[PDB]
């Protein structure tokens, strides 16, 4: 919808209600991802490359604490290739990373806010 | 009357190895 209506505020109140906390939510930006090669923060690296023992941001964040709410703030700025990753998060509830360990989002909340329109009906 | 009869031994010392971790150069 419009800006300044309180989207992130509603998401943080929802995270407040069923954790009594504020750091259980996993906010990841989408204003970082203008470049096409910068996708691998949330997957990892294939075997034979530099960061391999670490893994991924969005996978190691959910291998522990498997009840979090996740946030994708301003998903318009992401160019149309990040949309192909979370295409398979939805409809399956699984994700794979560099080691080949399928993490399962079967009991998490997914909320992704946008900014399209802004004035129309 | 008693002799000593010295004995042998076997020593082990292994070796580490490194991985090279290529970089995709972008
Ligand atoms: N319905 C509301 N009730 C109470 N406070 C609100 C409400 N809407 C907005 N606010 C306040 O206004 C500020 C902005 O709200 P947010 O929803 O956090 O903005 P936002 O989601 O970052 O908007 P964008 O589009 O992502 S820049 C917050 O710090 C809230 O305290």
């Amino acid at each position: 919808g419009p800006t300044g209506v309180g989207k992130t505020e509603l998401a943080k109140a929802l995270a407040d209600f069923l954790f009594d906390d504020e750091r259980a939510m996993v906010r990841i930006d989408m204003s970082e991802y203008g470049e096409k090669h910068t996708v691998a923060r949330l997957i990892g690296a294939p075997p034979g490359y530099v960061g391999y023992e670490a893994g991924g941001q969005l996978t190691e964040a959910v291998r522990r604490r498997p009840y979090t709410v996740v946030l994708f703030d301003e998903i318009e700025k992401a160019h149309p290739d990040v949309f192909d990753v979370l295409l398979q998060v939805l409809d399956e509830g699984r994700l794979t990373d560099g080691h080949g360990r399928t993490v399962d989002f079967r009991n998490t909340i997914l909320i992704l806010t946008s900014n399209l329109g802004s004035g129309g009906s | 009357a008693a002799a000593a009869a010295a004995a042998a031994a076997a020593a082990a010392a292994a070796a580490a190895a490194a991985a090279a971790a290529a970089a995709a150069a972008a």
